[PDB]
C-alpha cells in the first residue's frame, strides 16, 4: 500500500540521522526510489532520486542507500534548517503508478532554551461595534515548543470559548503559539479583568486585560 | 522552470473538481507533467501524469474518477476529480515527473537498442551482437523509474458543502502597557473566513524582519481565524504606519488594515 516509513525521528545538530523507508519487492525492491523533504510554508523539495544520487540543489550531507526492500536517507550532519517531514517514493508495476511511505517528521533538538514573550489583546473597537469580542493571546520566541495556556476571568476558570493552536516555529527557528477566547460584548463588560497564563519550563506568565480601559 | 496551480478553493460534494498548471521556463513538449495532492496530517498521494506522447497514466486506486489533460500550445496541464468528498480534501501540487520504462540485461548480454538491431525483435537481449541470428536470447528484466522533478507551490482545495465566506480583519493595536521597551508587538487579526488559506504580508511586503503569520484555529462554528503580529521599534509608533495586507483567495478578496496605536 503505502511505504512504511518511521513517525517521528529525532536528532541532535551536528550528529548523524537515519530515516529507513521499507516496502516490498515491486515497489522499493524495483530499485529506484526517491526522497523528498517537505518544510511547511515551502514547496516540497526534491532530494534524492536515483537511489543515492543528488538533485540540483542538494548538499552533500543528504545522502541515500537501499538494501533489499528498504532505502535509506542519511543525513550526517544534522542541520537547524533540516528540520522537517520527510518522504520515500518509488514506482510500481509502472511508471505511472507511484507509491509513497507514511512519511517521517524529523526534529532537531539542541536549540538554546527561551522563554516566552506574551502578550494579550483585548477586543478591538471595530471587533466590538460589529457585537464581537475575542482576546488574543499570542506567545512567541520560546524552545522547547511545549506550553499550557489557561483564562481565568476574575481569576475563576474560563471552561469554554477557547480555540488554541499548536505550536509552529518562525523564521528564527523559535516556537510560537496562540489561544483565543471568544466572547459576547456583554461577556467582555460583565468581569473586572480576564487573564492568559502561559506556564512554560516552571515559569507562569500572566498578562491581564481589563474592560474598564485599556 | 515554474509551475503555477489555478481553479476553485472550495468544491460542493458529489461535483468536480477542476484544476489547471500553467507551466513557465522549459517547453511542455520536452517534459511529462503530474500532479500530487496531500490531505492535511496524511501522507502524500499520486494522482496522475501525461507524458510527452499524450499518454496519461493514473494511480490504480483512482483511475475511474481522474482526468489529466494537456495542451503543449498553451503550456497547459488540467486535472479533474469526480464525485469528490471530504477524503478529497487536499492540497493540489504541481509537479515535473521522470517516468522511465527501463529495460536492462544481464551482465554479459546486451540489450537489441544497444546492440542496434531494431525490428520486430527490437526488445530482446542478446548474447553477441557479433551475429544477431545465431545468438542466444533473453528477455529482459523490467524497472520502472519514478521521480518528481520540480514541484509546484500547490492550491488549497477543501470539500464542504458549507459555503465561502470573507474574513473580518480587526487591529491588534499595541498598548503603552503591552509594550516590552524599545519594541511593541502590533498585529491583525484574522477572523471568521472559510476556506483556508490566509496569508498576510506588511506595509506591502516591505516589512519583513519580526513578522509571524500563526496557523489557523477551526472554531465550533466551521469558520478558521488567525493572527499575524510584527515586532517594532517602541520608538516608531507614531512616526512609521503599519498596514497589514491580508489575501483570501478563496473569496478573491484583499484587505488592507490600518493598526494605529492605542492613546493609551
Amino acid at each position: 500500500a503505502v511505504l512504511n516509513q518511521p513517525s517521528s525521528v529525532s536528532g541532535s545538530l551536528g550528529q548523524r540521522v537515519s530515516i529507513t523507508c521499507s516496502g516490498s519487492s515491486s515497489n522499493v525492491g524495483n530499485g529506484y526510489v526517491s526522497w523528498y523533504q517537505l518544510i511547511p510554508g515551502s514547496a516540497p523539495r526534491t532530494l534524492i532520486y536515483g537511489d543515492t544520487s543528488r538533485a540540483s540543489g542538494v548538499p552533500d550531507r543528504f545522502s541515500g542507500s537501499r538494501s533489499g526492500n528498504t532505502a535509506t536517507l542519511t543525513i550526517s550532519s544534522l542541520q537547524a534548517e533540516d528540520e522537517a517531514d520527510y518522504f520515500c517514493a518509488s514506482a510500481e508495476d509502472s511508471s505511472s503508478n507511484a507509491v509513497f511511505g507514511s512519511g517521517t517528521t524529523l526534529t532537531v533538538l539542541g536549540q538554546p532554551k527561551a522563554a516566552p514573550s506574551v502578550t494579550l489583546f483585548p477586543p478591538s473597537s471595530e471587533e466590538l461595534q460589529a457585537n464581537k469580542a475575542t482576546l488574543v493571546c499570542l506567545i512567541s520566541d520560546f524552545y522547547p515548543g511545549a506550553v499550557t495556556v489557561a483564562w481565568k476571568a476574575d481569576s475563576s476558570p474560563v471552561k469554554a470559548g477557547v480555540e488554541t493552536t499548536t505550536p509552529s516555529k518562525q523564521s528564527n527557528n523559535k516556537y510560537a503559539a496562540s489561544s483565543y477566547l471568544s466572547l459576547t460584548p456583554e461577556q467582555w463588560k460583565s468581569h473586572r479583568s480576564y487573564s492568559c497564563q502561559v506556564t512554560h519550563e516552571g515559569s507562569t506568565v500572566e498578562k491581564t486585560v481589563a474592560p474598564t480601559e485599556c | 522552470v515554474q509551475l503555477r496551480e489555478s481553479g476553485p478553493s472550495l468544491v460542493k460534494p458529489s461535483q468536480t473538481l477542476s484544476l489547471t498548471c500553467t507551466t513557465s521556463g522549459f517547453s511542455l513538449s520536452d517534459k511529462t507533467v503530474g500532479w500530487v495532492r496531500q490531505a492535511p496530517g496524511k501522507a502524500l498521494e499520486w494522482l496522475g501524469s501525461t507524458d510527452t506522447s499524450g499518454n496519461t497514466g493514473y494511480n490504480p486506486g483512482l483511475k475511474s474518477r481522474l482526468s489529466i489533460t494537456k495542451d503543449n500550445s498553451k503550456s497547459q496541464v488540467s486535472l479533474s476529480v469526480s464525485s469528490v468528498s471530504t477524503a478529497d480534501s487536499a492540497t493540489y501540487y504541481c509537479t515535473t515527473v521522470r517516468q522511465q520504462t527501463r529495460k536492462s540485461c544481464p551482465d554479459g548480454w546486451t540489450l537489441a537498442k544497444d546492440c542496434g538491431f531494431y525490428g520486430y525483435g527490437s526488445e530482446d537481449c542478446y548474447d553477441d551482437c557479433t551475429d544477431i541470428l545465431s545468438s542466444n536470447t533473453l528477455s529482459p528484466t523490467t524497472t520502472h523509474e519514478f521521480n518528481v522533478d520540480a514541484w509546484g507551490q500547490g492550491l488549497l482545495v477543501t470539500v464542504s458543502s458549507a459555503s465561502t465566506k470573507g474574513p473580518s480583519v480587526f487591529p491588534l493595536a499595541p498598548s503603552s502597557k503591552s509594550t516590552s521597551g524599545g519594541t511593541a508587538a502590533l498585529g491583525c487579526l484574522v477572523k471568521d473566513y472559510f476556506p483556508e488559506p490566509v496569508t498576510v504580508s506588511w506595509n506591502s511586503g516591505a516589512l519583513t524582519s519580526g513578522v509571524h503569520t500563526f496557523p489557523a484555529v477551526l472554531q465550533s462554528s466551521g469558520l478558521y481565524s488567525l493572527s499575524s503580529v510584527v515586532t517594532v521599534p517602541s520608538s516608531s509608533l507614531g512616526t512609521q504606519t503599519y498596514i497589514c495586507n491580508v489575501n483570501h483567495k478563496p473569496s478573491n478578496t484583499k484587505v488592507d488594515k490600518k493598526v494605529e496605536p492605542k492613546s493609551c
